């Protein structure tokens, strides 16, 4: 398979629920694995952009174009190894960096399809409705809900709105990009980024070039922009069965905020991130990178420079860890909107069973 | 409705009255296994012909039941899910009698318009399904239960009454890699004996055990990290009745400072009606216990009590043999055990 | 010489700072002792009545015996080797039980009198007027302003009362007689004991011994208690400089769930209790004790049963600790009754520099 374990970082006092590191850089590849799962790795690996919602969408056309790529071979059956390649793959990713909910829905759903076609039809028109059928699941599932949440936003956003966010959710940038011009308003959007990322700064980047008045915000300071700020919406990644967001960086923090001064804070979601699994702290299951993020100087993202910074075994112990994903809260993310249109988070898993 | 028709039919009647006054039953577990064997007994015997009318009779057992002794719940929830089991197969039935359209799995607009076979087996395999329910909550339980706690964490632990919170623990316990410190409350008038029992447990089990005087449990909330109730049962709007005393005040606690307090019971603990009062529910103790003398002490007049209600905002989460539920939820879950007419008998 | 080592029980892994072993039973000691001294520690070691009221001033007549029977020796002046034994004196107390705040005041007192008469006067002249002063400090700063307390406390009351109750506060004791008798009101009074130390028992039995209308109960009973009644009562033993409550054991709790069910508490104080040694938590330095003080089974005092436990330097990984000092939440007793009538405890050191 390659390369495992023999890595740099200690194993760290404070916190070790998941494995810290992995396959970087390619030496002495299988003569079987598509070239297509390698380039995500890849950019997964060191990416800025892409989080959640895209990446499970990416994933998709990958699958559907390994499936364009497949055909039954004359030994062996349609459904005889497919499923451990695709375990293979999957194995591949966790050992990359650790995946979504909506993903192993994904996974759970191409498992059920493979189940469901007999292996006696015909092989070109299986595959032939197949890919117009996952096609199809990736319009309703996505698309669609895309275009439902938009429109729960449009009844339930006032007449001129200021909305302040945290990341890089592709949703919740469309929904601006459509009422900065497809509908048309006055909207003063504020955008917030912390040290390792610049996710905001790209929403930041993106909302210009749409041509929108934006503000960029940092963590040291948030309250002095508050002391005014109307309608928040947060980072959603994904929901448990309890009623909270397991989410990206300190946006505990303003959702605390917002709960001390004011208003509630709000969230969009699609019905198929929803989980049955269920955590309650920001030690549970922690999302982890290298703590070489954080050794330059900041300004931009590959640099390199010579100064001070690069000690985390040079020097007389020296620990420089972090987090990704934490723990949002229950009783303020009062709102959710999704492909079944309306409820609440304390309406925890009120749908799971709809599906 | 008395005991005139059941006599030379079916006897233990009598026997469960007793055991439920003078409490030689003990254990809501053996309750619920002892209202089983009733339930059995009741069908491997009674003479029917109709299906309305046995199911009236059913209905008319179960108030005298409850009328006998309202403290037990297993036995009534027990009852409860075996009617709901009849009831769906009822429903079945009628359907071919006469040779339907819904949302979903139930419906509100279905009450609003005009809506011999074996049942006998069906009814029989219920009480089958209960009893094996009852059999095991915690093999069900300890795959989201050893996934909360973690190192270098302090657990407090009021009510080492429930038999199951004791085995959830030390199932945490039994792992070579995780660690954690037990703070452990008395419960004095009611629990004492108990709570010792458990630290010897804990101890044996080779743990770091912390005895607390039931005085001593602000001076070492600093350091708290989470709440496990050891509850009897469970009811309508989230909330649990509790087996015995020291729950409470620390639950109280525990809310103050905002450190999280969990649920660990199951589903024949839980219960199909409102705890509109905890007075007509928890029950007191014996006031000889606090103290010795007698002619002095008609003066004395003192108060304690066995069993302890809490609020349904103070609790969050209720694992179950099925999973993680909230005390926002748990009303559909026993939805889905005991059905809408079955609410009142 | 003196005693030292071989102490009983395991010693746990947290809170350990304090004095807690040791001479409970004698053996060889050091040739010019007064017996008096050791006696009182004999007798605090193993009491179950005393609370922070009366253990002062049984030290402050301890030391007028003292100096009652005070011979001045033939060679050396009046004050010489009296500091060694006064040292001594101390030492013996602290490994017996530990010196509280008063008693460092008093220990303060002593040396300030000691200061005042420099060495030049013969015998009978100069004690004779120490304890005269002294004792009339002891009328003063003491019993008068007891008085005062009480008579506060006497016009707080208004009109019906129902009660709840807690501590060895002889001066409560001293209040709620006084309702009882020369106030003739509806004074109704429930009570709460603690396990550590029998108080809420001797208070029980006070009442009796007047004929009280009497509700009796514990710490963890109270969820029912509430179900008309309004006041609650405490008995603290010290203030610091920072306002918090640093008395007893079982307090807290009881304040809490009083400031839940709306209705607020008081607290009385006296006017010499203050200190200028700063803390703000109970692991600081904390009456620790023996864990004998449970070992009973439920009921009485004196009953001693073979049960289930009667083990504890065999018990392998077992660690019994309790506390009897602790640090109270400081927003949450509203009143408090010292000299000066009537003010809030956010005056922590207001009469520290006053003096």
């Amino acid at each position: 398979p390659g390369i495992s374990s023999v890595i740099p970082t200690v194993l760290e006092q404070s916190f070790d629920n998941s494995s810290l590191i992995s396959v970087k850089e390619l030496l002495l590849n299988k003569d079987l694995i598509h070239p297509s799962i390698l380039l995500l790795t890849s950019h997964l690996a060191h990416y800025k952009i892409v989080g959640s919602i895209p990446r499970c969408i990416a994933m998709l056309e990958v699958f559907q174009i390994v499936i364009k790529d497949y055909q039954t071979p004359k030994g062996t059956t349609l459904s005889r190894n497919l499923t451990s390649y695709l375990s293979h793959q999957i194995d591949l990713l966790k050992k990359a960096r650790p995946l979504s909910v909506t993903m192993g829905n994904a996974i759970r759903w191409l498992k059920q399809e493979i189940s469901l076609i007999d292996p006696s039809t015909p092989d070109k028109a299986a595959k032939k409705d197949l890919c117009e059928k996952i096609g199809q699941f990736a319009k309703e599932k996505i698309e669609l809900a895309d275009q439902l949440i938009i429109d729960n936003a449009s009844t339930q956003i006032e007449e001129s709105t200021t909305i302040v966010t945290y990341g890089s959710s592709k949703v919740l940038t469309e929904l601006l990009l459509h009422n900065a011009i497809s509908l048309k308003k006055n909207i003063k959007v504020i955008v917030v980024d912390s040290r390792p990322l610049f996710e905001g700064r790209k929403m930041a980047e993106t909302l210009r070039n749409a041509g929108v008045n934006v503000m960029y915000a940092l963590i040291t300071s948030l309250d002095t922009i508050f002391n005014d700020v109307d309608y928040v919406f947060l980072g959603a990644h994904s929901i448990l069965s309890n009623g909270f967001l397991y989410s990206r960086a300190g946006t505990a923090m303003l959702a605390m905020s917002a709960k001390r001064r004011n208003i509630p804070v709000l969230v969009c979601c699609e019905s198929l991130k929803f989980s049955q699994r269920v955590q309650l702290d920001s030690v549970t299951f922690n999302e982890l990178a290298d703590p070489n993020d954080l050794v330059n100087i900041d300004y931009e993202n590959p640099v390199e420079r010579r100064g001070n910074k690069g000690a985390l075994l040079n020097q007389f112990i020296k620990e420089r860890k972090f987090e990704k994903k934490k723990l949002a809260m229950e009783n303020k993310p009062k709102g959710n909107k999704i492909g079944g249109k309306k409820g609440s988070e304390g309406e925890s898993k009120d749908a799971s069973n709809e599906e | 409705h008395p005991n005139a028709a059941t006599s030379d039919v079916n006897v233990t009647i009598d026997t469960f009255v007793a055991k439920l006054k003078r409490r030689q039953v003990q254990g809501s577990y053996a309750i619920a296994l002892e209202t089983l064997q009733l339930l059995m007994r009741f069908i491997s015997a009674a003479r029917w012909n109709h299906v309305n009318d046995l199911i009236e009779q059913i209905r008319d057992l179960g108030n005298s039941l409850e009328k006998a002794h309202p403290t037990a719940f297993s036995c009534g929830n027990v009852i409860r899910r075996i009617l709901a089991v009849l009831r769906d197969e009822v429903e079945e039935d009628t359907m071919s009698t006469t040779v339907v359209a819904e949302p979903l799995i139930s419906s509100m607009f279905n009450l609003l318009q005009k809506p011999k076979t074996d049942y006998r087996q069906v009814a029989i395999q219920g009480i089958k399904d209960l009893i094996d329910e009852i059999k095991n909550i915690d093999e069900g339980i300890q795959q989201i239960a050893i996934d909360l706690i973690h190192d270098h964490e302090i657990l407090l632990t009021p009510t080492p009454d429930s038999k199951t919170v004791l085995k959830f623990l030390i199932t945490a316990r039994e792992r070579s890699n995780r660690t954690f410190t037990v703070l452990v409350t008395e419960g004095f008038p009611n629990n004492t004996k108990n709570a010792h029992e458990f630290a010897k447990k804990l101890a044996q089990h080779n743990i770091e055990t912390l005895v607390v005087p039931d005085s001593a449990v602000f001076a070492l909330m600093s350091r708290v990290g989470k709440v496990i109730i050891g509850t009897k049962a469970v009811f309508v709007n989230g909330g649990t009745i509790s087996s015995n005393s020291g729950v409470s005040s620390v639950c109280e606690c525990a809310r103050e400072f905002r450190t999280p307090v969990f649920a660990v019971a199951g589903l024949y603990k839980l219960s199909p009606l409102y705890p509109f009062d905890v007075e007509k529910f928890v029950e007191f103790g014996g006031s000889q216990r606090i103290l010795p003398r007698m002619d002095p002490r008609k003066r004395l007049d003192t108060v304690n009590q066995i069993t302890d209600y809490v609020p349904p905002e103070n609790i969050d989460i209720y694992i179950t043999n099925v999973g993680g539920f909230n005390p926002s939820f748990i009303y559909r879950i026993a939805w889905d055990n005991y059905k809408q007419i079955d609410v009142h008998l």
